[PDB]
């Protein structure tokens, strides 16, 4: 029974490595990156990198962030979406320039596709308590387009003028209205551009808020 | 055009299937025969005593 | 020495002894009772607020159950301050009992007031400083109640050994004593009806030393959560004010009780005032910001401001 | 253009249907009425393998009925000695999004795969002593849902791109490819004779393939939702399925139809895993209600319940000798039952 | 009235009474002196280190001048612990002034030890964090020395009030008392030779309450800087352990001194041991983290 003792010692060694690389893994921030294609996901992952399934790593103020891009999965989303149930936050990218743009694969604004995808993800049974970081890209391009193409082409019920800072706010609340779990999750909207303005910092602030609120909810204080 | 393979698939299935369609009574009979032949060798069907149970010795 | 002879000579005259009678100005008793009853009404108002608002987010971010426990503790302190004016006749057996009871209620009340505050501060520190995306901070009210119960248990074990090993013997001592210097000699005689126990300073030092360790840890916690959140939830200023007031009141009241047994009105007034001031100040510091922020929190929860810390690692000169 | 083929298809499936009862004189229910029941099946948790941290998505018993591989989404493969609960190995995965795991019949290899679209073979018996990735089988365009070894050279995998592939591990090439499903194949099952296997897809259809040449033999329908699990009957003539509609069904190859349905009105959660006993008399199944139900394969009545997990039971396994049954779950614990 | 005559007769029957004496086993004195001397030598060493290395980077991040002030406070405390062993008079009345000087140096040394640590922590809390675009370098060692001098002025005022207003007189008292409980009469005889003053508790309470307020603010500062940096600069752990040990030692020695005056060996041993333990623990916690990096980087 000496080799048995050696086997038990090896097993205990293995539990020890498991504990170390598990407690190390608990300190990383998992971010699921969603959004329709050509909407800025590549650009977004570009600034977060410079600081199948594609996984990206980046550090910011110590916090270690893992970002999983699942845009290459053409399979049924419902079958693997129960994975990522434990991600700390979801990053959603929407191109504001898509408002007057229909979609390949017509009469469908690439904009209403973003809406339907956001509606499905936000109100999913697996993400009832997971906050969403909503990124609205292409600020300058959209604000240029808004000066000759009215937002009414996308929203027949819109009444405001054709100025970006009002239209962008209108789109912001329209995407937040799709949230039907206002009492358990929160949406951190942020406007970005081609240039990295504050994207990584905004993600860091949102994630820090999410961690603090998760701690508060666990103690029953929030 | 590409769907052209589904007719050949289904006709192969037809011949492959109706070459033998033994009665479901026969399938049921051989199923019960197989189940009752290997009974008493299935440790789950009848609980194995702890003397030769490797998970409690 | 003729002391032994005069011993038995005074024993014949020692058959009787002076009794006791109430000599507390009624006005004083009246004003004090009014102040204490008003403080108890304030306590009832604060508990009513708490309960009614237990679902308000901010009230929910302020640990209502621990606020309740602190309120019970404050009620205990108020009732003990009510008891410090019960210097009336009663009977010897009860006077011992009365003093022991009021001191043990005051000690228990202090524990029940300060335990929950320290628990809230420790939980807030853990929540706002440990930021692990997969290991959450899970502290419930049951655990903090358990810590408060441990504090309470320790306090009652100390009080139990105090009463069961060395009670407050109220005794009549008639004594005459002559004191001599290197070149001078004089004589004096005195009578003293004091309700003190043998080795009283042992118990005072022990009880107030455990309380002092608790207060030191409380000050440490208040420093730890310096700018963790806003005053409604931060509560570090409450701890600092409370510990300073507790130290000042404890020292002053101890000194006055020991050296002014001949001034019953002054001792009673100072004791009641100190207890009332400390308890009311702590309770107000606990509850006033909740009342202030309660009205601004129904409209819509966007004005969340508590989230705000202080962590950086710049180099040092 | 398409109308003629479309009507020929419809008449084809009417002939399918009326051929089905042309051999369905009776059903399994009456022929098994005379059989005395198995009674109430009692199982006790012998061991509780701990060490996994995330949800456990797959397991597989070794052919020695003693070793056991388990895959969890924490990025860890763990091999357990079920008798002594010692962890023999702990393999770090390149991608933590593993959703399947397999054990070579020889015991020398272990496979895993998932959202990375890659089936990675690991060599357990390396001279160096550690375990290294022997091969990385690429070519699937969807997530890999199940993989099973035919030998040390051939492995068959199912993917979310509606295709199943037969691989040659040395050359790393797709020897054969299974087309015909319109749904992500969610599971596979090798027949004991290892000449045919079945695949369960999200289109509520199960097909039987011939690994030697690569054309679908028969198509089995009867499920209302996606098929999540599948396993051959021990004799290699029937197979059971697990769907999201809380129903398990049994199909025979020769009769080529339904045989018997294992469902209960008070069960609304979908099945995650099925497996027969050694004799094929018990059909065990994992459910989302945190419990495992043992179904009398001949009577369709629950005979036992394995309530030992506080989360979804994601995988089952019956040892080759039939001595034990392991239940992995999302609560990161395995449990061997007996 | 009846006791009046008895007391007058007793006073006449004094016959000059008598006096006793106390001594401390030479052995104990030996071990205590060896411990206090090695602690003093350690202090001197630490001071030598500090000065010699006043240029090293670690020594500049640890505020060497305030560490010097702390070391002088430590020597004052150690010399007071030496003085707790002396029992014989030099000029007869010297016992009173010996005890008063003993306690005065104890208080002064405690203030001098705990001042600079709090000053360092406060300066660190200021610059570290509390940083707006403005720079707060305004805090140099002159203001921290000013705060330490403010503490020293405060405790010197307290000691001065104690020593001019109600000093320590050593009196010999003989007394006879009658104890009547509710249902019995008991007799006792007492002879007592203790060095103390009337209203002693007042002075104890006042001095220790000022100390306690300082310790409460020190614990607050230690909490305020609990995460800023590492021990060589942090000193939060030093403050916490120091205040806890100070409270425990103060309580224990006070009670032992009051209720064990008939055990001179035990009182002397416990007092010296407590003073030595507190001073040595605080000094080591301050300085050995410095020494570690000093020998590491050099
Ligand atoms: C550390 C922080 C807390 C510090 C403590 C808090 C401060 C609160 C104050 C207490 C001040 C009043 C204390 C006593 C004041 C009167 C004592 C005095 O000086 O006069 C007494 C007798 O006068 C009287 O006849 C009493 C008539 C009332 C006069 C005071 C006015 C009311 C007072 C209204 C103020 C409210 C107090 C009611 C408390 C509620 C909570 C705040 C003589 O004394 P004696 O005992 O008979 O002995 C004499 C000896 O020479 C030989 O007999
Ligand atoms: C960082 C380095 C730490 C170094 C020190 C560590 C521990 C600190 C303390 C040691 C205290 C032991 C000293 C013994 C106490 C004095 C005993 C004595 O000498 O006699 C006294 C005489 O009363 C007095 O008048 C002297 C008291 C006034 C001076 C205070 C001492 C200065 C300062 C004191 C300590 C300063 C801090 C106070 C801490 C605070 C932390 C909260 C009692 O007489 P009695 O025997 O009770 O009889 C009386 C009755 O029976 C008939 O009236
Ligand atoms: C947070 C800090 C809290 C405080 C913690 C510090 C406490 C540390 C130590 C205290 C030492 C134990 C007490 C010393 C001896 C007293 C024990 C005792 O009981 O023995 C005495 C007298 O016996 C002797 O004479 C034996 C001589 C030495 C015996 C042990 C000492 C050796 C070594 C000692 C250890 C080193 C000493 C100094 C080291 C650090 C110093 C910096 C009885 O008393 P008495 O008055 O003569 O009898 C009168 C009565 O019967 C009727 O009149
Ligand atoms: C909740 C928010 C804050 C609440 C505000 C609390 C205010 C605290 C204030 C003042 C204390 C009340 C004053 C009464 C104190 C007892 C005095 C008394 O009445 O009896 C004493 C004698 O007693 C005893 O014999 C035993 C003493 C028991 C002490 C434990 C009491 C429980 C705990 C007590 C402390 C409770 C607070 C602990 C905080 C701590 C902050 C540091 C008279 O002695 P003597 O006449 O001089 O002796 C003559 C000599 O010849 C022979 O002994
Ligand atoms: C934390 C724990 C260890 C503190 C314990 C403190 C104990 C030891 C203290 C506090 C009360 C003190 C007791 C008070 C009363 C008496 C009765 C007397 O006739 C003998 C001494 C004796 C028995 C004391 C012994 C020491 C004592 C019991
Ligand atoms: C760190 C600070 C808060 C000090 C700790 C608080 C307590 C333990 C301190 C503060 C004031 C101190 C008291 C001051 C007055 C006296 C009267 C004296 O005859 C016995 C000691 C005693 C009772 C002291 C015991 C310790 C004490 C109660
Ligand atoms: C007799 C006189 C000298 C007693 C004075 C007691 C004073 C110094 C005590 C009592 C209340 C205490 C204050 C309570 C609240 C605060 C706010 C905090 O953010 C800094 C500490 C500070 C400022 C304390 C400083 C010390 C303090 C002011
Ligand atoms: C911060 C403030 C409140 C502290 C006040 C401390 C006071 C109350 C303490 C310190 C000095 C003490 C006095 C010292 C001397 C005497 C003379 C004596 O015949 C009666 C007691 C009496 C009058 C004491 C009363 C209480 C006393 C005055
Ligand atoms: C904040 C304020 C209320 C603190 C007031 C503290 C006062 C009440 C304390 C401090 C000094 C103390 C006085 C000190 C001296 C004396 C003279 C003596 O023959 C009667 C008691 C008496 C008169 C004390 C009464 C109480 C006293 C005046
Ligand atoms: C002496 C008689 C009149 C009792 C006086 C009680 C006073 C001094 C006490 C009791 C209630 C206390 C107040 C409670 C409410 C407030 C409002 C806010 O700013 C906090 C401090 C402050 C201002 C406190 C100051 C001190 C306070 C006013
Ligand atoms: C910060 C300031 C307010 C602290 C003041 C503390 C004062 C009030 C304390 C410290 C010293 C104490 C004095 C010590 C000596 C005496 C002489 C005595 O016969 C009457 C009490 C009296 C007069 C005390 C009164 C209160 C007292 C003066
Ligand atoms: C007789 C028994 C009760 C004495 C117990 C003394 C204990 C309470 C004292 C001695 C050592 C002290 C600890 C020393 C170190 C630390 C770590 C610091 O980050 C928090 C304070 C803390 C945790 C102190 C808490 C109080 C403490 C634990
Ligand atoms: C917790 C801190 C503050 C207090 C430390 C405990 C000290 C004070 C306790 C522990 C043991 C106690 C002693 C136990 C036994 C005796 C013998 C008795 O005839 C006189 C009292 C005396 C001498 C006690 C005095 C107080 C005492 C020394
Ligand atoms: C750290 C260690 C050394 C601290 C030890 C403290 C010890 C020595 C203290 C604490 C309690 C004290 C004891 C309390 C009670 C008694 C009973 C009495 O009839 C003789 C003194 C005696 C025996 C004391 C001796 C000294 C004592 C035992
Ligand atoms: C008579 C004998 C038992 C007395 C022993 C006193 C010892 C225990 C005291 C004196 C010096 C103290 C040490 C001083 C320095 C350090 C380094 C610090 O990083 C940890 C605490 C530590 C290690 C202290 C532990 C306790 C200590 C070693």
């Amino acid at each position: 029974s000496a080799e048995d003792k050696a086997a038990v010692e090896r097993s205990k060694m293995i539990d020890r490595n498991l504990r170390e690389d598990g407690e190390k893994a608990a300190k990383e921030v998992k971010l699921l990156l969603l959004g329709a294609g050509e909407s800025g996901k590549n650009t977004i992952v570009k600034q977060m990198k410079i600081i199948g399934i594609v996984e990206t790593h980046f550090t910011f103020k110590d916090l270690y962030f893992k970002m999983f891009d699942v845009g290459a999965q053409r399979s049924e989303r419902k079958k693997w979406i129960h994975c990522f149930e434990g991600v700390t936050a979801i990053i959603f990218c929407v191109a504001l320039s898509d408002y007057d743009l229909v979609l390949a694969e017509e009469e469908m604004n690439r904009m209403h596709a973003s809406m339907k995808l956001f509606d499905s993800i936000c109100n999913n049974k697996w993400f009832t308590e997971t906050s969403i970081i909503l990124f609205l890209n292409k600020k300058d391009l959209f604000e240029e387009k808004i000066k000759r193409s009215p937002l009414t082409i996308c929203y027949p019920e819109y009444t405001g003028s054709n100025t970006y800072e009002e239209a962008a706010a209108y789109i912001q609340c329209q995407f937040e209205d799709l949230n039907r779990r206002k009492d358990t999750k929160e949406i951190y909207t942020h406007f970005t551009c081609s240039t990295d303005t504050k994207n990584v910092q905004f993600v860091f602030d949102a994630v820090t808020d999410v961690i603090i609120k998760n701690n508060l909810k666990e103690c029953g204080l929030y | 055009a590409s769907i052209a393979q589904a007719r050949k698939l289904v006709e192969q299935l037809k011949m492959e299937a109706n070459i033998d369609r033994i009665k479901v009574s026969k399938a049921a009979a051989d199923l019960m025969a197989y189940c009752e032949a290997h009974a008493k060798e299935d440790p789950l069907l009848t609980p194995v005593p702890a003397s030769e149970n490797p998970f409690r010795e | 020495r003729p002391l032994h002879d005069l011993c038995k000579t005074t024993i014949t005259s020692s058959h009787h002894s002076s009794k006791t009678i109430s000599s507390l100005s009624p006005v004083l008793l009246g004003i004090v009772w009014t102040f204490l009853s008003c403080g108890l009404l304030l306590i009832l108002f604060f508990l009513a607020f708490t309960i009614h608002c237990r679902k308000n987010r901010i009230v929910k971010m302020s640990s209502p159950n621990l606020n309740i426990v602190t309120l019970l503790g404050s009620c205990l302190t108020y009732s003990s301050a009510y008891l410090f004016g019960i210097q009336d006749v009663l009977v010897g057996s009860s006077m011992e009992t009365l003093i022991q009871t009021r001191l043990s209620m005051l000690c228990i009340g202090t524990s029940l007031v300060f335990g929950p505050i320290l628990g809230k501060s420790w939980r807030l520190y853990k929540v706002f400083t440990q930021r692990v995306p997969d290991k959450r901070v899970i502290i419930k009210d049951l655990q903090l109640l358990g810590l408060v119960a441990a504090l309470l248990m320790a306090d009652v074990i100390l009080l139990m050994t105090w009463v069961l090993t060395d009670p407050i013997q109220c005794l009549q001592i008639l004594s005459v004593s002559m004191t001599v210097t290197g070149k001078d000699v004089s004589c004096t005689s005195t009578s003293t009806h004091f309700c003190a126990s043998r080795y009283s300073d042992v118990w005072i030092a022990l009880i107030w030393g455990c309380k002092g360790l608790l207060l030191l840890y409380g000050a440490y916690l208040a420093g730890l959560t310096g700018h963790v959140s806003s005053p409604p939830v931060n509560q570090s200023l409450t701890i600092m004010v409370g510990v300073n007031l507790l130290v000042l009141a404890a020292g002053l009241l101890f000194v006055v009780t020991r050296y002014l047994h001949s001034w019953p009105n002054l001792v009673f007034g100072l004791t009641s005032g100190g207890i009332f001031v400390c308890t009311t100040t702590i309770n107000c510091f606990i509850f006033i910001p909740q009342l202030k922020q309660w009205k601004a929190f129904e409209e819509e929860n966007q004005t969340i401001r508590r989230m705000a810390k202080y962590f950086s690692t710049p180099n040092k000169s | 253009e398409l109308d003629q083929l479309r009507q020929e298809a419809e008449q084809l499936k009417n002939q399918i249907r009326d051929a089905r009862k042309a051999c369905a004189d009776a059903t399994l229910s009456q022929i098994t009425n005379n059989i005395d029941p198995v009674g109430r099946i009692q199982m006790r948790t012998r061991r509780t393998l701990r060490g996994h941290l995330a949800k456990i998505y797959a397991m597989h018993w070794g052919t020695d009925s003693r070793l056991l591989v388990s895959a969890s989404q924490d990025g860890k493969l763990i091999i357990w000695d079920s008798y002594t609960t010692n962890k023999v190995h702990a393999i770090p995965l390149r991608s933590s999004w593993v959703m399947t795991c397999a054990y070579a019949p020889s015991g020398n290899y272990v496979a895993c795969g998932g959202l990375d679209n890659i089936c990675s073979i690991y060599n357990l018996k390396t001279r160096e002593g550690n375990v290294r990735v022997s091969r990385e089988l690429a070519g699937h365009t969807g997530y890999l849902s199940c993989c099973r070894f035919l030998d040390d050279n051939q492995i068959v995998t199912s993917s979310g791109d509606t295709t199943c592939a037969l691989w040659d591990i040395e050359t790393g090439q797709q020897t054969t490819t299974f087309t015909g499903h319109t749904g992500d194949v969610m599971s596979l099952s090798l027949a004991p004779d290892t000449r045919l296997f079945v695949s369960g897809a999200c289109d509520a259809s199960a097909k039987l393939w011939d690994v030697r040449e690569g054309m679908c033999r028969q198509t089995f329908t009867g499920h209302e939702s996606d098929i999540n699990a599948i396993c051959f009957f021990p004799n290699g003539n029937a197979f059971a399925t697990g769907s999201d509609d809380a129903t398990c069904r049994l199909f025979d190859l020769r009769a080529d139809q339904e045989l018997m349905t294992y469902s209960h009105d008070n069960i609304i959660c979908g099945i995650t895993s099925v497996s027969f006993s050694k004799s094929g008399r018990l059909l065990l199944a994992g459910y989302d209600d945190f419990n495992c139900n043992v179904w009398d394969a001949l009577k369709a009545d629950r005979a036992g319940v394995l309530a030992g997990h506080d989360n979804r039971v994601s995988c089952l396994g019956v040892t080759d000798d039939g001595m034990a049954v392991a239940t992995g779950s999302w609560d990161s614990f395995l449990k061997i039952w007996n």
